RNA sequence: AACGCGACGAUAACCCGCACGUAGACGUAUAAGAAUAGGCUCCGGCCUCGUAUCCUAGCAGGCGAUUCCUCCGCCGG
């Protein structure tokens, strides 16, 4: 409810490109510091091909003299297409433009000091909220993998090595809330319940 | 048009030496407020007689309500509408518990699916289906039916929209 | 010892400047305070006392901060910005930087 | 309950029904009966609630170091 | 006056603008327990004891709890809460002395050598001191009847993650 | 990539003199995964809702008690 936060990292799985991308680029360029992980996760709607087809369309574009200069560098990673996207939302030529684009930090996957954190989620792009039922849509990570991407087999065993210790922590933090329900309830008997009976009708 | 409302407008050729006491015509309109019911009573009327807003004079407007708007009613709407082709009749029906819900319905409706505008829908009659099984469309027959019972499947929750990240993922089974 | 805050100002970013398309004013700036997000929420911020601080890299007055103070005069749009008037407008670098309401003047 | 029924039958079939008492022992109501008083906190009592969490926590820790 | 007007410096019109009193907030109690907002002693929770004249307040601390004495501040720079002390006890007749807008406001060669020095800062008046005590006196026995008060205005108002001004209650 | 990055090898500790101490901190606290025509769980039950959960009293937070084994930090192993 228009919270203000240090750095606000956001999980992309399921999520829409251009609909997490605007959302992002008006945060960017409000002064808020924005980490998005697992852009091989995203969604863009619509079928594969028509996917396919515009990253073909736009692989077609290339300047004559030599690419290397004033050519249109066609980035096959997942978190260079969603950069992409956030790019041209924001007014890049100018300096206040650049300062946004600083703001942002993108990753596919979630790198080390950021599976510690707690991963926000955007309502206004998730698909399951927003994409009819019946319609198609296609995954960000394998339009990249079928136009040049070399690195979805490193992500995949990446991602699965940080399940098994994300596996091991849910049950240490299940172990958590056993013993503090049982104290919680232990600690009652001697808890003066003038003191209780006061926090229940404050609402605590 | 937004809140349609329905007026009974009656109106008379003005009175003359030669023709005193006139013929007293009478319409009921649907329209948003009185001065286009004024003004779609000589539209039609001047379409169908001679008398003309300069040669008549409205004798009364009057609101029309509805005898139960609280109650659950089918209505069947003939209307004729021009198109590009020509002029056709079409039969809908609706379901609501007014005749300005009902209208309010068909100008959405005939925009939507068949996108036609005011001024080309003739509203010809508006009944009620005084009893049931004279309805006769499949959708609304299929409302009428008996015990009727369904969930709500795939309900999006209300998230505030200036509340832009949310910590949990939301639920779609309420 | 307290471990607590000394925080008596609401947080607030400071938008642009009031503008159209191509052409802005910025005697008056757009301030998006935390926690409002309605027209009626924004109601209760207006004449309230405005501080953008910031730093110098010189000290004038043994210190290194500087303020520009200012008031709440209206609320913006639907969304709950507010927009504010200043003594000295605001930079344009600012654009982006926080900014501290005040809860005073008060009719709590 | 029976379609199209007035309100004098809606009215007859809460009573006797008693859905104000169920909807009362209902979880939704709970939460709603504790926002509630969320709001009514004054700035005294918020601050009689930090201490009573305070001296309700003292407890909980010593019992979980038990555990 | 004693001088002919020497110059055509007119006197200006009659201004028909006359002083009518403040009418205070209905929040504005004596007995009320008032946030300050700015000064000195800001987020602090003080006691108001009577509302003076164009938009100031009497308030004490009292200075045995919080540390704030007998002091005026803005009505506009005070957020009310709902929470009222009685009053009880504590003698009248010593706030209307208190009142009175007097008590608040009021070369050689020492004058030439303490030139750029800081002034000491100068030790509490005996009489103030003493209008203080017999103020809270009574103040802080009724302060301590009711559970939690005293560490309530002992303690300083912050606002921490999530708190809204302008849904929050005082 | 000459304004992308990594591993590694060897370096610059002295003595004499002098110039100054934030593209936006203010609690800048919060890790399951996965499904969304389902899921979580003490296996009792629970899920519209983060309107949540920790922390938050003390000269910008003193001094001394009564009293308490709770929380925080530094070094090691």
């Amino acid at each position: 409810m228009s919270s203000f936060e240090s750095v606000v990292v956001i999980d992309g799985k399921g999520h829409l490109l251009g609909r997490l991308a605007s959302i992002v680029a008006k945060q960017l360029l409000s002064g808020q510091k924005i980490v998005v992980v697992r852009c091989e996760a995203l969604n863009i709607s619509g079928e594969f091909f028509r996917a396919k087809l515009k990253y073909h369309a736009y692989l077609r574009k290339m300047t004559r003299y030599n690419p290397t200069r004033g050519g249109p560098f066609h980035f096959r990673a997942p978190s260079r297409i969603f950069y992409k996207a956030v790019r041209g939302m924001i007014p890049h030529k100018t300096a206040r433009g650049a300062a946004a684009l600083e703001r942002l930090k993108v990753f596919e996957g979630v790198p080390p000091p950021y599976d510690k954190k707690k991963k926000m989620v955007v309502p206004q792009a998730l698909r399951v909220l927003r994409l009819q039922p019946g319609r198609k849509y296609c995954t960000v990570g394998r339009l990249s993998h079928e136009v040049g991407w070399k690195y979805q087999d490193v992500v995949a065993r990446l991602e699965e090595r940080r399940k098994a210790k994300g596996a091991a922590y849910y049950e240490r933090k299940k172990l958590a809330a056993r013993q503090l329900s049982e104290a919680k309830k232990a600690a009652a008997a001697k808890v003066d319940p003038k003191v209780s009976e006061a926090l229940a009708a404050y609402g605590y | 048009m937004g809140r349609l409302q329905e007026y009974q407008v009656i109106g008379r050729h003005l009175p003359t030496e030669a023709n005193p006491n006139p013929a007293l015509y009478r319409m009921r309109i649907f329209a948003p407020n009185e001065v286009v019911a004024k003004s779609r009573f000589w539209y039609f009327l001047r379409g169908l007689k001679k008398v003309k807003k300069a040669t008549g004079e409205i004798v009364s407007v009057n609101v029309i309500s509805e005898k139960h708007p609280l109650k659950v009613k089918n209505f069947g709407i003939w209307l004729r509408y021009d198109s590009r082709s020509g002029t056709h009749n079409m039969y809908k029906e609706y379901r609501e518990t007014s005749r300005v819900a009902a209208v309010e319905a068909m100008y959405a409706d005939m925009a939507a699916r068949h996108r036609a505008r005011f001024r080309s829908i003739h509203i010809l009659k508006v009944v009620e289906l005084e009893k049931t099984e004279d309805v006769k469309r499949p959708y609304i027959k299929q409302l009428v039916a008996k015990n009727l019972s369904f969930p709500l499947p795939h309900r999006v929750p209300k998230i505030s929209t200036k509340k832009i990240f949310s910590a949990k993922r939301p639920s779609t089974f309420s | 010892p307290s471990e607590a805050g000394h925080r008596l100002y609401v947080k607030g970013r400071h938008l642009s400047y009031q503008r159209g398309r191509r052409n802005t004013h910025p005697k008056t700036s757009l301030i998006k305070i935390e926690g409002v997000d309605d027209t009626a929420a924004a109601n209760f911020y207006l004449g309230k006392r405005v501080a953008y601080v910031y730093r110098a890299q010189k000290e004038v007055r043994g210190t290194k901060i500087r303020v520009i103070w200012g008031k709440i005069t209206r609320p913006h749009g639907n969304s709950g910005v507010v927009r504010a008037k200043f003594t000295h407008p605001l930079p344009a670098r600012s654009f982006g930087a926080s900014v501290r309401i005040m809860l005073y003047p008060s009719s709590i | 309950l029976p379609r199209g029924a007035r309100t004098g039958a809606v009215k007859k079939a809460w009573e006797a029904y008693g859905v104000d008492a169920k909807w009362k022992e209902t979880n939704w109501a709970k939460k709603q009966l504790q926002q509630e008083r969320r709001q009514s906190l004054t700035d005294f009592d918020r601050f009689k609630v930090m201490r009573l969490k305070k001296q309700r926590r003292f407890e909980e820790r010593k019992a979980l170091a038990k555990i | 006056q004693k001088w002919y007007p020497a110059e055509d410096e007119a006197q200006p019109k009659k201004v028909r603008k006359a002083v009518r009193p403040w009418t205070p907030r209905k929040s504005l109690q004596p007995g009320t327990v008032l946030i300050l907002l700015a000064g000195r002693f800001r987020g602090k929770r003080v006691v108001l004891l009577k509302c003076l004249d164009q938009g100031v307040l009497l308030v004490t601390g009292p200075f045995k709890i919080n540390g704030v004495p007998l002091r005026r501040v803005n009505a506009r720079y005070v957020i009310a809460t709902s929470v009222k002390v009685d009053l009880t006890g504590v003698d009248q007749a010593k706030i209307d002395e208190v009142a009175q807008p007097k008590y608040f406001t009021a070369a050689s060669e020492e004058a030439f050598f303490k030139q750029g020095e800081k002034p000491q800062k100068k030790p509490v008046s005996s009489t103030r001191a003493a209008d203080q005590k017999a103020i809270d006196k009574a103040l802080i026995a009724n302060i301590k009847k009711v559970d939690m008060l005293a560490s309530y205005l002992a303690s300083s108002f912050s606002l921490r993650k999530g708190d809204k001004p302008h849904l929050m209650k005082f």
